[PDB]
């Protein structure tokens, strides 16, 4: 009887609208009209829940390919594609291919500018997104080929570049500032070993004026929090090492609403609507927040589980997020993505995967084959693939130094 | 000039007044990852853009074609910053330009590209006069959008239109009263004019904040907010409010309202009151209500909130 969202006191977990009917209401309804069938059909006239591996790596590996027209409107953001097709392979335990890992490095460095960062495509202008993204995969591939593709001098110019009076940082030249912009310049600097004394100063402070009234962060100061924002928020801020600048308890309180009664999964921001990809987005702030409170002492953390109900989740993604064509989605009735196939399963790894100093503790739904490799939630690659870099990158000093 | 869309539509390469320039193929490299199969229109347009691009040339023909380029791509941040060079070379009129963005954000509301180049033209004209039903008609369609608040908020912030504003958080907040970006448009308002300090402000919003919840006890956005302006300065400065509470619970009673008052409990602990391990108590069979029967989908949470005041207020 031991499904969660199938148990019959499960269904008081239903929308209660006080008979006041709002869009908001109406559209939570829907998705939970829609959810409900999922549900009520893994039952009928018992089966297992199943991740469907075969499937997902056929997408993937022609994915990483080759592509129809219809993915046009990505032609800036290949780099990005590229992430999201290795971090899943990764995920799934699928070896990247020699040949595959050497292609994969001579594009990434025909998208490198000759002033330093990746832009979303041979030659088009430099850009933070797929400037991480260029720089996640070639430690995904983890290999000297790739490490060295990197010119650490020329990516700490761009970065200077992009630094404001005020601590933010602009996207790209001429380009928006935003907290995610922070991240990447941190997610980037930290792991290929380029970090100045100045160059993130008054960063962290910029970053906690974006949280905001409801304990979450939002894109800029004053704006709604939200999900994807306040993981680059707390995780620029565990990279700077300062994490206590935020209102710790707050952000908990957040994050912790944001799991969907009903649905399992995660909302973006508050009165919104379930999807996938803040499997990782939401879900993944829980092991940062647990890593900091447990730098501060706190003796009430758990030591089996992280602070989200980890089995529902698992629920929502496997039962709700899985195209049978191979492939995931944001929510049933979608059609899926790349994007959405990296974040759902990187979300799922993390659902699996409890770890907090010598402890370790697992929960995989469905068959047992269904488990993925772990992901470092910082970074969201590989734990091994963040040392390796690391360390790798700590034998060359900072430049400009000496 | 000819539409991407048009029956008569040509071919840059077949079009005779483009005969001088060579069209420049892009580098994937002998054997590509990510490799798009463009369309044939793609192709040829984004061929002709790489050839200007490149030999930099600051032209009119140049400029009809980035317009295209981006109608096929409207995310190619490498097009838009060309075209902005284009209209400081081209001295080009302005306003025009507001014309053709408002039309394109119309049409891809979602798109970041789109409302930066905006913005631009705002800081370049130095004029907000549009801005605010611009927003406001987008906003109709989708009272959500985040960067369209993004927009708005900027573009009050920078020109100092504060004055009308809660009239217009008070209009939306009639439409939808769940609608959470609003509000956090409200608290943005207050927070930036009056404060929350004039007790005559601090009272109205806190009244006003209980009658929403009168009337939709499970809508949280409001609940956040209730918290939100009182836990700045803690909610056992605030003595009535336990009892207030307390009077909503056997009809309006929500998991937030349980919440709530474990909030309550929460600060009169920590300011020393009286009955300490009384209200420990209070508290702690909330915990246990919330994680074992109320909200279990936060059966961790609460576990937590609970072995977290038993650490703390015990001997
Ligand atoms: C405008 C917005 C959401 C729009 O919400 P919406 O209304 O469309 O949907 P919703 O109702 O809010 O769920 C902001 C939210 C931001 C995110 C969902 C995503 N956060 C990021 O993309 C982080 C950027 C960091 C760049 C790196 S590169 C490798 C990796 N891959 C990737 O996609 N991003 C990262
Ligand atoms: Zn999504």
């Amino acid at each position: 009887e031991p499904l969660y969202s199938l148990r019959p006191e499960h269904a008081r977990e239903r929308l209660q609208d006080d008979s006041v009917e709002t869009v908001t209401s109406i559209e939570q309804a829907k998705v939970e009209e829609k959810i409900q069938e999922v549900f009520s059909s893994y039952k009928f006239n018992v089966p297992r829940l199943v991740l469907q591996r075969e499937k997902h790596f056929h997408y993937l590996k022609r994915g990483l390919r080759q592509l129809t027209d219809a993915y046009e409107c990505l032609d800036a953001s290949r780099p990005t594609l590229c992430y999201w097709i290795l971090h899943s392979l990764e995920l799934l335990d699928e070896p990247i291919p020699q040949i595959v890992a050497t292609d994969v490095c001579q594009f990434l460095e025909l998208c490198q500018s000759p002033d330093g960062g990746f832009g979303g495509g041979p030659g088009q202008y430099p850009h933070l997104a797929p400037t991480t993204a260029a720089v996640n995969a070639l430690c995904i591939i983890g290999t000297e080929e790739a490490y060295n593709v990197i010119n650490r001098e020329k990516l700490l110019q761009y970065l200077y570049s992009l630094k404001q009076p005020d601590g933010s940082f602009l996207m790209h030249v001429g380009g928006e500032v935003d907290v995610r912009s922070a991240y990447c310049a941190a997610s980037v600097a930290s792991l290929t070993n380029i970090i100045t004394p100045d160059l993130f100063e008054g960063t962290a402070e910029w970053i906690a004026r974006c949280q905001n009234w409801e304990g979450g962060i939002g894109g800029v100061p004053g704006m709604e929090a939200h999900g994807g924002y306040t993981f680059c928020g707390l995780a620029a801020l565990v990279i700077l090492k300062k994490e206590r600048s935020l209102n710790l308890k707050s952000l908990l309180q957040w994050v912790t609403s944001r799991q969907m009664r009903f649905e399992g999964g995660f909302q973006g921001r508050c009165n919104k609507l379930v999807d996938g990809c803040y499997s990782f987005w939401q879900a993944g702030l829980l092991p940062l927040l647990h890593r900091a409170l447990h730098a501060q002492g706190d003796p009430a953390l758990s030591m089996s589980h992280w602070m989200f109900h980890q089995q529902a989740l698992q629920e929502y993604i496997l039962m709700c997020c899985q195209c049978p064509a191979g492939g995931l989605l944001d929510k049933p009735g979608k059609s899926r993505d790349f994007y959405h196939t990296c974040y759902c399963l990187s979300g799922l790894s993390i659902a699996q995967h409890f770890g907090s100093g010598a402890m370790l503790h697992d929960v995989v739904m469905g068959v047992p084959e269904n488990v993925l490799q772990p992901t470092h939630p910082v970074y969201n690659i590989g734990p091994d693939k963040v040392i390796q870099a690391t360390t790798h990158f700590l034998q060359k000093p900072v430049p400009g130094f000496e | 000039f000819l539409s991407l869309d048009s029956p008569t539509y040509v071919l840059y390469r077949d079009r005779a007044e483009w005969a001088d320039i060579d069209p420049v193929p892009q580098n994937d490299g002998p054997s590509p990852v990510v490799q798009i199969i463009y369309s044939e229109k793609f192709r040829d347009v984004y061929d002709y853009f790489r050839a200007v691009l490149q030999r930099d040339e600051r032209s009119e023909r140049a400029f009809k074609l980035t317009r295209d380029a981006i109608e096929l791509n409207a995310a190619n941040y490498t097009v838009w910053h060309f075209r902005r060079v284009l209209l400081r070379s081209l001295q080009k009129d302005l306003q025009e330009e507001m014309n053709y963005i408002i039309a394109i954000i119309e049409e891809q509301p979602k798109n970041y590209q789109v409302w930066h180049h905006r913005r631009v033209l705002v800081e370049w004209l130095k004029d907000p006069s549009q801005e605010l039903e611009f927003i406001a008609d987008i906003l109709n369609q989708d009272a959500k959008n985040y960067h369209a608040w993004q927009h708005r908020q900027w573009v009050i912030q920078e020109f100092r239109l504060w004055d009308n504003e809660l009239q217009y958080v008070d209009q939306l907040l009639k439409e939808d009263v769940r609608n959470n970006s609003v509000w956090n448009q409200r608290h943005f308002v207050i927070s930036n004019t009056t404060g929350y300090s004039d007790r005559a402000v601090l009272e109205r919003e806190v009244q006003y904040t209980l009658e929403m919840i009168k009337l939709v006890p499970h809508n949280e956005s409001a609940w956040n907010y209730l918290k939100g302006i009182l836990q700045d300065r803690g909610l056992s400065r605030y003595p009535n409010l336990l009892n207030q509470l307390l009077d909503l619970q056997p009809s309006h009673s929500s998991p937030y309202l349980i919440a709530f008052l474990v909030d309550i409990y929460e600060d009169m602990l920590e300011n020393q009151c009286d009955n300490k391990e009384d209200i420990l108590n209070k508290a702690l069979e909330l915990c246990e209500i919330l994680a074992k029967e109320k909200d279990t989908i936060r059966k961790e949470y609460w576990r937590y909130i609970g072995r977290s005041l038993q650490s703390k207020h015990s001997r």
